[PDB]
This record gives C-alpha cells, structure tokens and sequence, in this order.
C-alpha cells in the first residue's frame, strides 16, 4: 500500500476500473464511455481516444 | 464599558502552592 | 516450542483440527503525517444575513 | 484608455538611475494615474461568479467587469475615491502575496464612496489531481517556467494554467463607509481559509450581491423545503482577464522591483549614505591562498575558516623595555595592548552631513507605497523633530517652508491613508499656530 | 484597500539616529475640552508625585504609580476594550509621561495622549 | 555538512530523555514566568475577580467551579456593605470581654460551664472533634 | 448502605447533560503553556483533575469516605491516622490562612514592592522590563549563601574590573518594546 | 604609564634611574594600591623594596 | 497537459498549428 | 547631585577623544571621571579640563590626518548623536571583547549539550554579564547550529547582527559595521547553576 501510495494511483470502485488477474488496470466499459461522455470536447481528445472508447465498448 | 473602573480600589496579593519535583 | 507446526507450503495434515485463520494488526500504521486536503466550501442560504 | 502598461512605454525612456528629478518625474506619473485618473477610466475584463445549488444540480451565472489590482499602488488604494456605478456588474479584483496571505489579510473601508461586499476566494483543486504527486509535477513546471514574472509571490500553484483548478468564494464579508466619506468598517476572512495560505485572492462588488444572486437562483427551494439546500459560489476569470493578471504580474517583477531598488537608493543618498627595520610590524592584509593553502588539515575543519580576519596581527620582533616600546608606538602610530587597541577607536567625531528632508519623496511614498518602511525609517524622526522645534518656536515667539507644511497638511488629511496620531496632532498643531489651511 | 497594520509605522523607532529615545506636549485647550465633554467618564490617569498632586488636585482622575502601570497591576482597572478606549497621561514630567505611554502601549493601548496640568485647567476638565 | 554528520553521532542521551529534559526546561521556564509578575493587583470592588487576567483551549479544566465563582460578579459592592457586614462579625475564642448590646439574659457557653468544661461530642470517622482542650492553650 | 461523595458538602455538577444535547468533555491534552508538543494526560493526570492527588488512596474519597458501618448505622471510631489526617488537613489550611494574613500585612505596611520580582531575578532575567525612576553562626551561613547564589556570573574584567570598583551600565540601544521577543 | 602614578614618584623611579617594572612589580602595585592586605612575596633582588 | 508542455520544448513545428484548431473546437463547443 | 564625599574622587573632564569604556566617553562630553582614570587620560591628551570656553567648543582628534585639528561646538543635537553613537560603539565593544559563559549539564563526559542553547537564552546571558537589552531576533546562529543550536560543548561562536550603523557613519573603525562575533563557551556545570 506504501508503494501504491507512494507512485500515486488511486483505489478506483469496481464499476470505473480494477487490477485483473494479470495485475493490469482494466477499465471498465460503461466507465469508459462515461469518460468520453464527459471529455468528447477537450483539447487532449483524439481519434485514438474515440478507437479506445469503441475497443472498450 | 470603554472607561476606567470606577469606584474605590482594593489592593490583592497573592500566595504561592510550591511542590518539590526533585529530590 | 512443540505448539508450533511449521510447513514451507500450504499442505498440512491438520484438517480434522480445523485452524482458525489468525489474524493479527501489525502495530506500525504510523502515517508520520497527514494534512487534509483543501475542499470548496459549502453555503447555506441563511448564512447570508437570513 | 491609459493603462499601466501605457505609463511604462511611457516611462521607458526616462534615465532613472544618472538622475533624480526622472525617479521623480515617474513617481509623479503613478500617483497622476493613482489619483487623477478615473476608476472608469482605467481598463476593465469581465468575468463570471457561478453559483451552483445543491439539494442533497442548478447553476447560476452573473457577468462581473472586474479591475484587476497587482501593483502596489493600486493595491493599497483599492476603491478609494472612486465609484463602481458613475447586464454587467462592477467589481475589483485583488491578487496578494503569499507573505501577506499567511498573516491575516484584513481590508479597511478607506475612502470608499459605496458600501461594498468582499469576497475572498482561494484556487482549489480536484481531491484527485491534489495528490502530492500533481503537486510535484506543478512545482518542477513552474521551476522550470520561462514566462516573466516572479512564481513564489505571483501564482505559485499555476491556477491561471491548471485546467481543473477553480476559485472558490471561501469567505465572505462587507465594508461601510466612513461617516465623512461616502456598521463594520474592517474585514478579515473567517471560518475556512482562516489563516489560509491559498486565500490570495479577494473581490470587491456591489452590497448584498452574493445574497440578492442566491436568492435569484434558488427558486426550486421553496417546493424542495415545502416537499435543506447548499450553494457553492465560485469565480471564473475570461481569458483576457487572466493575461491581464499575468501581464500585471510580470510588469511588476520586471518594473517595480528595480524601481523601489532606485528608490531606496535615492533615500540613502538623500539621508546622507552612499556607497562605497622597525621593531614593530602593523596589521597587513593576508596573502591570496593558494589550493592547498586554502583547502584545510582535515574535511572536518572545512567550517573552521567560516569567521576568519583579513588582516593579520601586529606583532613586535624583539625584547625590549617600557619606554623604547613606547617610543615605538608613538613612531609607529600603532598601539601594542589590545585592550588599548579596542578602547581607543579611530572614528571621526562629527555627525556626517545629511542633506534637508525630501517631503516630495516621503509623500510619494507614503502614497504609492513604494518602498514605505524605508521611508519612514529614514524620515519619520526627522520630520517629527524639525515639526516639534518649529512648534516650540512658535509657542515661544522659517525653515519649515509653507509648500512643505502644505504637502503635510495633505498627507495628514488624506483619508485614503492613516498617519500615526502623534504626527497628525502635530502637523494641525503647526498649521493652526502658523495660519495655513488646505 | 488593504489596510496598512499599526505595527508598520513601528520601524521608525528602530532608526540609531533619529530615535524616539536613548510626544504628545501640544494639544488645542478647546479641542481638548469638547473631546471630553463628548466622553464623560473617567479618562484621565495621572502619574506623578503625591505631593505635586496634593497642591494640584485633579478630580475624576486615576492616580496610579507608572512603576504599578508598568508590571501590569492595574489591568482590571484598565477599560479592558483597548480598541475604542483612549487614554490621558497627566504628568509633570514628560519623562514619566513617555513613560506611561510605553507602559499602556506595551500592555495594549495605543490611544494615550499626554495632557499637562495647564491644558486641562484652561480646558476646564479640572474644576478650578 | 560533515560536521553535523558528525555531531548526529555524538549524544549523551536517548530521544526519551532529551524529550524529558526539555519538558524540565519547559517547566522551569514556567516558574521564571510566573514569578515574572507583580505582588499585588489593583481591583475594583464591583467587577468580579477574573477581569485584568493576562490569559490547549475549549476544554474543561479541574478549576472550573473556581472560574466560574471568579468570573460571576462580587458580592459585596460598596464599603460601606463590607463594613455593615463586617461590624457583626463575632469572635469567640477571642481574649477580653465581649459587650452585651443586645440581650442581658443570654449568657455565654463559658459563662455557663467554665472554660474547662466541652460538651460531650459525638466522636465517629466523620465527626473529628478537638481532643485535649488543655493542648491547645499554648 | 454505600455512600459516594466527591466534596465536603456533597454537590457536583451536573453529572449528565440535558437529553439530546452534546456533552462537556475535559481537556485531554496536558497542561503545557506552550501550545506544542501535546500529549494526552497520563493516567497520574487524569487522577490529579479527578481529585485524588497523584495516586489512589489519597485526598480523595476513597481516602475521606467511612471504610464502614455498622448493620443499624451507627459509625465507626476515630482512629489515629484519622485524628493525624484531619491535622494535616487542619495544618493545609492553616498554612494558606497564615499566608494570605501575611500577605495582607505586608500590603497594608507598604512593604511589597512596585516593581516584580528581586534585584537577582532583574539582573537575570532581561525579559523584565526596565523600571527606573542568641547565635549568629546561621545568620553568617544566610549571608555566605546569598554571596554564593546571588550573582551566578561575573562581567569580564576586561570590560568592567570589579576590583576596582567598575561596573557596566545597561545599554538598551538594540532593545524592544513588545514581549513577543521572548515569548515566541 | 600604564599604572596609575602621580609626577612625584615618575621623578622618583627617574632618579632612581628605572624604567621598566620587575615581574613582582607588574603584579602587586596594583592590589597595594586597591588597599589590600598584600603578601609581596618575590625572591632575592627582584624589585620587592619598591 | 503536463504530458504536452514537457512534448511542446522539443516539438518539430513551433506553430500552433494543431493546438490552435483544438482551442477553437472547445471554445466553440464546450461553452 | 552627587554626594561630595564621592564627588571627591572624581574631576569633571571633556573628552577629546572617544574612549570605550565604563570610564571613556564620547568626543565632547562633560563626564566626571575618577581621579586615577582622568589623570592617565589628560597624560594621554584625550581629554582636558572643562573651561568655560572649552564648553562653548573644543578641538576634538581627526583621525584622517591624526591630529587635533577637528573644532567642534558643543550642540544639544550634537551631544546626542554622539551619545547615541558612543552607545553604538560601546555595545559592539562589549560584545566582540570578551567570552560568554554557559554553564549547563551534559550527561556524563560526552560531547553534546543536554538542551541545546537558543537565542532567548543567548541574550539573557548577554544582558546578564554584558548589561546589553537586544532582541533575540538580532541574534543569527552559525550555518552547523541553524538546524539545533549550540549544542556542541567548548569554544563556540554566532552573529549578532547590528543594523543601526550607516546613520551613525561606524563603517570606518569597526571591522564590520554590519554584524559582531559573540565568542561563546559552554561548560558542563553540575553545581546550583546549571538548572538544565
Ligand atoms: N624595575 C626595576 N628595574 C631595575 N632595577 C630595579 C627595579 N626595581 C628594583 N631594582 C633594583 O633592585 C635592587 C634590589 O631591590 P630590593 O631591595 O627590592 O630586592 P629584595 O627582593 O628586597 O632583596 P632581599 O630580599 O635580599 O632584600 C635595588 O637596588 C634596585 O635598585
């Protein structure tokens, strides 16, 4: 936990995104398009940010 | 309330309570 | 010392005894510090000469 | 319109440090844009005051023309003198220091013609992007930033950068007028942010206009109480609003730092400071060290040489008796006994001469509030002395001039700044015994 | 604005040669007199001998010692409001005036203002 | 900073003791504070106690009761109550006579049973009367 | 039956605030004048506040309270340590009297002084502002204690030579005014 | 010089033809002259007269 | 925007050729 | 106001010269000094007996070309920066003179201080053995004692930081017109004064 803490990544709920059992961070589908719902206007925005959102859903 | 106390004035002392903390 | 029974893996001839898991807090949970976060404050209407 | 900018370019030309009247003449140039100058006059940006209402969502939104004040003079006069109303909403924006925001910021209702309503607000960040991790981040960026002014005094989080920043309204509170000029006639931020280091920020807007905009948008709350409710009042800054702030922040590091620089030392000199074989062996000065010579015996003793002399020891190089030693001295011009060497001091018994007080530059000063401690402390005994002797000259019955008596007087009288009272209590004392007014 | 503290005007006493000391001696008898027909109360503290205050007496006054006003001995008599109250030291000796304004400064009250025992009788506060 | 490398090495005590060491300066800089004040304190008759005081806050201390007797007003508002309250003030064990204002048949308890006559008291673990009254006469 | 009394006459305050109000809690923080460092009260302490000094079985109730009675109530007897108990209360209380009549007597002859604390304590301490303007074997002992734990230090002779007389005057030219200095 | 002596004895120590003080001297016309009981305690032709 | 102010010192083009366009989207957009 | 039979050790002397010291005094001040002092200072020529004339004004040292060539009239305002100059010089002589004894307790022989010394406690010993009132904020610490203090045990030093010196013109004379060396010595003392 010191070292999770230290490096600075939070402890999402389960319904935004979870360390699978390849210890990878999967985001999950429904947070994904929230996540573009909320950022389809940003500057940092890209067609890859859409291709992602279409590979999550 | 922004004056000086009236009225006469009484002089207080005071006393001390020692206690030895060492030997 | 013949209390203890010691196994490098999880196999362990003691099933009929039933083991309860033990489950101890290690007493360092020492922080060392922690300033709270500044947060954006919340008004009330009445808070407002009301 | 005439801006800040506008007197620079202006100013860009005078040769401040060869010659006093152009410190002058620019000193004169900011108190014309200070006080001459109309509030309306100089140049506004707009920006927005949202409201957002909570049930336990509505947002409200009210267009404020705010005038930004970075510079110090503009700062410590604020709203004085000056009137928001000869869609939009009239304001004034005050960016302080972290130095000053650490003691407790308290504003004064100085010669405000309309009672008014202070908000002071602080740039809050999201609780994800607040981890120390961003804030590692936002302090190696503004290390390594390029822009122009100063990042510990101006801006030392980014937020006209941060995309998730906001200013959050974190207290509140209103200023009166005074009686003559036109009930609490002081304000100091309370509840959270007291003590606050990120409270850097305070508005000044109309009266009542934080409750009258409240009570404009909450209008669901009547069904939702009939059927508790939180508001959250925050700050967003146009665009060009946040480069007029930068450019302030920049025209100060890179203007009035060198400028109060010329005005301390226009002090100094206007208060008189300018910068600058025999048997016995006197003091000489030591000889360059070379590497070795100046590396020490041992890494310990590295801190050893830190209070060293540069000069060396008199010493004397034979056995010799009382009155050839004395004889010595006397040839020499060097005592032997320390004792006698510490006790009889080489110094020039006059008083150094001082020019005549300068009551053109301790009012610029005081009324620009460029460089005012050093003023003060360079002119204030000074001016007190030469006032009481020439007050005890009158009882009892010249070089106080009538133009200086005059510009005290001002100065004295000036409601926008406070004099200590001993000092107004002799200036009137002098005036109504020497038959001058106004 | 933001208002300039009390406590800056306080490096001017930190000048080696222009110091205070190593005054307030003029005060307007009519100014004075409707100052304290406008308070009426007991203002007026006066610090010298007892002897001198015995051939000039001075009514509605506090005769305290500056040594008492000094250590602090008096500060339940004190106003104990050290905002709006304001002070008035009458001593002979300016010395001792001086004096008693650093003392009432130093315990928190910087509205102190030194009178003579003249300007109050031609102000009229001292009957007869 | 070799040389305070150095001196990290060099300590005479642990952390305990250099915390209870400096709780002991702490302690006698409270003594040379308190004995910083003056010997009396002028007050008024009026004003209750605890008005020119010069004072880890919101708590309840053990002097709570003290505080508030000290800050509830005096009781005695002029002289000239202290000394109609005082003038009735009656000693007993007092050497001389004593006027007899008031009553001639009243009689005293010493003028009743002598001076080396008690009245039996009842003596238990809450009644502690003064044993020996022959001790006590000096 | 049982009998609990934490004062003489028997009051208290209010054990138990009104119903559905939040309650009074004592400072559970030492004692300190300085705001840091904080510490919780030990257990000494927290007997200290609740009356019993310093341990258990000492100027509290468990102490002043009857150990027993009998089955009809008649009380017990006055034991010795009882009788020697209420002396060291009575000698307590005298102690205070004694001292408060003497510093009332010397009030009223005029021999406290205007000025805090003694002449030692003024050399020593420069928090102090500045105010300006029979046998004798045990009396010889008295005088050669204040002669050795008067002046703890000396001036060097080489600014002021003692033997001859020399003293040093205050020089208050880089003083202050506020106590802050020292306080903080 | 350095001790204090008035214009008698400096034309006495120049009659007597010295100029420079004997280490006994340098120490004890100091005390002698605070009004000390002194114990001038030297060793044979060092100046202990003077 | 860490990511592209530490990118934009060693960037190839020193126009605001893209960036440009994305501020115009969002300001024309998002309010 | 002086008693006469104290008086009688003394002489009424102008100073010349300035003279640092409990006896010395500033250029042009009417002092009465005692007898042995004054004599060794007129045998110098840094000081001379008070005439009426000598009062109104003196020829005071000039040390630019180290003689007596410097008139001086004898003004209030005068008299008081030179005594406030003279207390200037006074308080810097005594502090760079001479040592600064602390005595304190130090567990057995080592070689650290129990409670390491702060400025309070520097200048109450200032003001103890040297009569000097400062505040403890004009005091800075060398850069090993920023951190604790003068924990360490023997021969130390700081800074006591003068800032009143270019009104008075004390840039000539003084080695360093800005700042003293306070020579400090700390001493394990485990008798009554230690109280630490
Ligand atoms: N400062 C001086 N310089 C040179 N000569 C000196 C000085 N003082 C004293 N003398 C000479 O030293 C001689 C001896 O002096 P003095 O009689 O004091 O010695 P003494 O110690 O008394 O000897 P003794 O103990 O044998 O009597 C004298 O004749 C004197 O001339």
């Amino acid at each position: 936990e010191r070292q999770f803490h230290l490096l600075g990544y939070v402890k999402w709920p389960k319904e935004i995104g979870f360390y699978n059992a390849g210890d990878n961070f999967e985001l999950t589908p429904q947070a994904a398009y929230r996540i573009y719902k909320q950022n389809c206007d940003e500057t940092f925005w890209t067609r890859l940010h859409n291709e992602k959102t279409i590979i999550h859903l | 309330a922004a004056a000086i106390a009236p009225g006469p004035y009484r002089r207080v002392g005071n006393i001390f309570i020692v206690h030895c903390d060492d030997h | 010392l013949e209390k203890a029974w010691l196994y490098e893996d999880s196999i362990h001839p003691h099933a009929d005894k039933n083991p309860r898991p033990l489950c101890w807090t290690d007493p360092e949970v020492k922080g060392w510090k922690y300033r709270d976060p500044q947060f954006i404050r919340r008004w009330k209407p009445n808070e407002f000469m009301h | 319109m005439k801006s800040v900018f506008d007197i620079a370019r202006s100013h860009v030309t005078f040769p401040v440090s060869r010659d006093g009247t152009a410190l002058r003449r620019v000193l004169k140039d900011w108190l014309d844009y200070t006080e001459c100058q109309s509030l309306q006059a100089k140049p506004a940006f707009p920006a927005e005051l949202c409201i957002t209402v909570h049930p336990s969502s509505y947002t409200k939104r009210v267009r404020l023309l705010l005038w930004s004040a970075v510079l110090p003079w503009e700062v410590q006069r604020g709203l004085s003198m000056s009137v928001l109303e000869p869609s939009i909403i009239p304001g004034m924006l005050f960016v302080m220091s972290p130095e000053s925001a650490a003691q407790g910021l308290c504003f004064w209702s100085g010669a405000i013609r309309q009672p008014i309503d202070i908000a002071f607000i602080a740039p809050v960040e999201p609780p994800a992007a607040d981890t120390p991790s961003f804030s590692e981040l936002r302090q190696r960026r503004l290390q390594l930033s390029l822009e122009g002014y100063d990042i510990s005094r101006f801006f030392p989080d980014g937020e006209l950068e941060s995309p998730t920043v906001t200013f959050a309204v974190q207290s509140h509170s209103y200023l009166d007028p005074f009686p003559d000029c036109e009930r609490r006639y002081t304000a100091t931020p309370e509840g959270v942010g007291r003590g606050n280091e990120n409270v850097r920020y305070v508005l000044e807007t109309r009266r009542n206009l934080l409750r009258d905009s409240i009570r404009s948008a909450l209008r669901e709350c009547r069904c939702t109480h009939g059927g508790d409710v939180e508001v959250t009042i925050s700050l967003t800054l146009s665009d060009e609003l946040k480069e007029d702030l930068r450019e302030k922040a920049r025209l100060y590091t890179n203007y009035v730092v060198p400028l109060e620089g010329h005005v301390r030392r226009h002090i100094k000199c206007l208060s008189g400071i300018s910068p600058h074989p025999p048997i016995i062996k006197p003091p000489l000065p030591v000889k360059v060290g070379t590497l070795a010579s100046t590396r020490p015996r041992s890494p310990m003793l590295a801190d050893e040489a830190e209070g060293r002399p540069t000069r060396l020891a008199p010493s004397v190089f034979g056995r010799h008796d009382a009155p050839a030693l004395q004889r010595a001295q006397q040839e020499c011009n060097q005592l032997i006994s320390a004792s006698a060497l510490a006790r009889i001091p080489n110094t020039s018994p006059r008083a150094p001469e001082i020019p005549p007080i300068d009551y053109e530059i301790f009012d610029l000063c005081l009324r620009l509030g460029l460089c005012q401690s050093e003023a003060i402390y360079y002119f204030y005994g000074r001016i007190m002395r030469e006032w009481s002797k020439e007050l005890r000259r009158l009882r009892a019955a010249m070089v106080l001039r009538e133009e200086d008596v005059h510009r005290m007087l001002r100065l004295v009288h000036d409601p926008s700044l406070q004099v200590p009272p001993e000092l107004s209590a002799c200036v009137e004392a002098v005036a109504s015994l020497r038959k001058i007014t106004n | 604005a933001q208002w300039v503290p009390k406590t800056a005007w306080k490096v001017s006493n930190l000048n080696k040669r222009y110091g205070p000391g190593y005054t307030h001696m003029v005060h307007d008898s009519h100014k004075l007199r409707e100052k304290l027909s406008s308070r009426k109360g007991i203002f007026v503290i006066d610090v010298r001998d007892p002897g001198e205050r015995k051939l000039n007496p001075v009514p509605r006054s506090v005769a305290l010692h500056h040594h008492d006003l000094l250590s602090g001995a008096s500060c339940p008599i004190l106003p104990q409001q050290k905002s709006a109250a304001e002070l008035f030291v009458l001593a002979s000796n300016e010395s001792r005036g001086l004096n008693s304004a650093a003392a009432l400064r130093r315990w928190g009250y910087d509205s102190v203002v030194q009178v003579d025992y003249n300007t109050l009788v031609e102000a009229g506060y001292v009957s007869r | 900073r070799y040389r305070t490398a150095w001196r990290e090495l060099l300590h005479p005590l642990p952390v305990r003791a250099r915390k209870m060491e400096w709780l002991k300066r702490d302690a006698v800089e409270e003594n040379e504070e308190i004995l910083r004040r003056p010997y009396y304190t002028i007050k008024s008759y009026a004003l209750p106690p605890a008005v020119g005081r010069q004072e880890i806050r919101g708590g309840m201390h053990s002097s709570h009761s003290l505080d508030l007797i000290m800050r509830q007003p005096r009781r005695v508002k002029t002289p000239e109550q202290l000394r109609a309250l005082r003038d009735r003030l009656r000693f007993i064990g007092v050497t001389g006579p004593m006027p007899q204002a008031t009553s001639v048949s009243t009689k005293s308890y010493t003028d009743t049973y002598g001076s080396r006559l008690r009245p039996r008291y009842p003596e238990s673990w809450d009644t502690v009367p003064p044993h020996q009254p022959s001790r006590e006469l000096l | 039956y049982s009998e609990a009394r934490s004062n003489y006459d028997g009051t208290s305050l209010p054990a138990w605030p009104a119903p559905g109000k939040k309650p009074t809690y004592p400072a559970a923080l030492s004692e300190l004048r300085l705001p840091q460092p904080r510490m919780r009260k030990t257990r000494t302490e927290w007997m200290y506040y609740h009356g019993h000094g310093g341990c258990p079985g000492k100027y509290g109730p468990s102490r002043e309270i009857a150990d027993f009675e009998y089955a009809d109530g008649t009380p017990a007897s006055i034991s010795g340590r009882r009788f020697a108990f209420k002396h060291h209360q009575d000698h307590l209380l005298v102690q205070l009297i004694r001292a408060a009549a003497t510093v009332e007597r010397y009030d009223a002859s005029g021999l406290l002084p205007r000025i805090p604390g003694t002449a030692e304590q003024r050399n020593w301490d420069p928090a102090i502002p500045l105010f300006l303007d029979g046998t004798m074997v045990s009396h010889v002992c008295s005088r050669v204690v204040d002669e050795r734990m008067g002046t703890p230090t000396h001036t060097p002779n080489e600014l002021a030579n003692r033997h001859e007389g020399e003293t040093l005057e205050a020089n208050t030219m880089f003083a202050t005014n506020d106590p802050s200095a020292f306080v903080s | 010089e350095d001790m204090p002596l008035y214009p008698e004895l400096r034309s006495a120590l120049r009659q007597l033809r010295i100029t420079t003080p004997s280490p006994i001297q340098q120490s004890a016309v100091e005390v002698i002259m605070q009004r000390k009981d002194t114990v001038v305690a030297a060793p044979h032709g060092e100046g202990k007269t003077l | 925007d860490e990511i592209q102010r530490r990118v934009a010192d060693r960037t190839c083009v020193q126009e605001q050729s893209t960036r440009e366009v994305q501020e115009r989207w969002k300001r024309h957009v998002v309010p | 106001e002086m008693a006469p039979e104290l008086q009688l050790e003394y002489m009424p002397v102008l100073f010349t010269r300035t003279i640092l010291g409990p006896q010395g005094g500033f250029a042009g001040e009417e002092r009465l000094v005692k007898l042995e002092v004054a004599r060794k200072y007129m045998e110098a020529g840094h000081a001379v007996t008070p005439t009426e004339e000598l009062r109104r004004g003196l020829w005071c040292y000039n040390p630019d070309t180290d003689k007596y060539d410097c008139f001086i009239e004898r003004n209030e305002e005068f008299l008081d920066f030179a005594a406030r100059k003279r207390q200037w010089l006074d308080v810097y002589w005594r502090v760079n003179t001479g040592y600064l004894l602390f005595g304190r307790q130090s567990w057995g022989q080592g070689f650290l201080i129990n409670c390491p010394l702060r400025k309070r406690d520097v200048a109450q010993k200032l003001w103890e053995q040297y009569k000097v009132r400062i505040d403890p904020r004009l005091i800075e610490f060398r850069e090993k004692d920023r951190r604790t203090g003068i924990q360490e045990l023997g021969h130390n030093w700081c800074w006591l930081y003068l800032p009143g010196a270019e009104e008075l013109g004390i840039n000539r004379e003084v080695y360093d017109n800005k700042r003293v060396k306070v020579r400090i010595h700390v001493r394990k003392m485990n008798s009554m004064f230690a109280l630490y």
